[PDB]
Formats: structure tokens, sequence, C-alpha cells
């Protein structure tokens, strides 16, 4: 059973930072890239960046370059994202999601994590 | 970055009616090479995370009822629900997964009229 598990919430002080975790299972972790998406109520979904776990190569959304750092631990099958200098606008639900891309067309996300509610206050 | 726009922002319909919602992008999502458009549709029911409904512009994902049909090409895409059911209540998002940034449209919120 393919699964991406995250922890339900994080409460953080403004100006501080957090390391969100996302544990994978049910598949060869290094075989697929890992994506991170941000969802604010009413705003919708926003893509933060992705990382290939096999070599650690990252690609970021210009908007989050310098706010989010992605890493992974191929030993424990966990992917990570650190968010720094948080402010009220950073409050949201953060998802890690997997992308397949075969067929000759889109990287269509096929598996999403349970999501982590982060609150800055 | 490719900008994705969706319309309408919300729609309210009673069970059994047909709905049409659109997603245009500001740049083509079609390759010049394999000829496929890199656009997916996700459904997010209240209180749940988004779930992949359709990928390529048109392949419906297994589990997804055939009342949902994705269509369109290039910059203009459509998701149609042939006869809407109460369980289709959701926000529908389209997404470019052509290239990074992967970006998403703002969503069409589908609401349900009833007795």
């Amino acid at each position: 059973e393919v699964k991406l598990e995250q922890s339900g919430a994080e409460l953080a002080r403004p100006g501080a930072s957090v390391k969100l975790s996302c544990k994978a299972s049910g598949y060869t972790f290094a075989s697929y890239w890992m994506q991170w998406v941000k969802q604010r109520p009413g705003q919708g979904l926003e893509w933060i960046g992705a990382i290939y776990p096999g070599d650690g190569d990252t690609w970021y959304t210009q908007k989050f370059k310098g706010k989010a750092t992605l890493t992974a631990d191929k030993s424990s099958s966990t992917a990570y994202m650190q968010l720094s200098s948080l402010a009220s606008e950073d409050s949201a639900v953060y998802y890690c999601a997997r992308p397949p891309y075969y067929y000759g067309t889109t990287y269509y996300f096929d598996y999403w994590g349970q999501g982590t509610t982060l609150t800055v206050s | 970055d490719i900008v994705m726009t969706q319309s309408p922002s919300s729609l309210a319909m009673s069970v059994g009616q047909k709905v049409t919602m659109s997603c245009k992008s500001s740049q083509s999502l079609l390759d010049s090479r394999n000829q496929k458009n890199y656009l997916a549709w996700y459904q997010q029911k209240p209180g749940q995370s988004p779930k992949l409904l359709v990928y390529f512009a048109s392949t419906r994902e297994s589990g997804v009822p055939d009342r949902f049909i994705g269509s369109g090409s290039g910059t203009d895409f459509t998701l149609t629900i042939s006869s809407v059911q109460a369980e289709d209540l959701a926000d529908y998002f389209c997404q470019q997964h052509y290239s990074t940034p992967l970006t998403f449209g703002a969503g069409t919120k589908l609401e349900l009229k009833r007795a």
C-alpha cells in the first residue's frame, strides 16, 4: 500500500522555523521525485519545489527560493522541508506529493500525503 | 512560469445536471515531440486532500467515474461532469505538470443545490 505520512500539526513562533517530515512506504523511494505543495484556505494550491531523492537534486519555485530547503534521507525513506523566518502568511497546510510522468505527458500527481497544518503565532 | 486560469470561480447545480468548467493556461502544455498535454485535473472534496482525477489532458484515473471527462488541447482545457452527483461537491483544480514550476489554477468550486 503506497503511503506518504506527515505529522498532523506544528505550532511555531513568528520569526522561527520548522522542519516538516514526510515518510514514504510501499514503493522504491529513490525511484520517484518528491514534490511539496502549500495550501492556504481560499487561496488554493501552490507548488514549492521538488527533489530527486537519488542524488538530492532540487528545483525550487522562485517565490520560495530562500524560504524553503528540501532534503531527504534515503536510509529511512523520509523527505524533509525546512521553512525559515516564518510569518503569519506562512500559516497553511503543507503536502508532500509524488509524480508519475510516463505516457509521454504530464507529471500528474498520483499520491498525496495526509498534510501538515502549520500555524504561526 | 506558466499561468493557469480557471472559470468559473464557482458553480451551483442540482443533481443530474451537466457541468462544464474550463482551465486555460498562458503557455502551451503540449510538447512538440510526443504530442501530449501536461495538464492534470484534481478534485478536493471538503475536508480532504486533492485527489488526481485526470492526467495527460484526458486520461481518467482508475477509480474515477466516467461521468468525468477531461478534454481540450494546447492552452484551453475543459472538465465536464455529464450528470453531477451529490458526492461530486468539491473544488476542481487544473495543473500544469509540464515543467517547473508546476503550477495550478485557482479552482472551480462546485456547489450542490437540493431540496
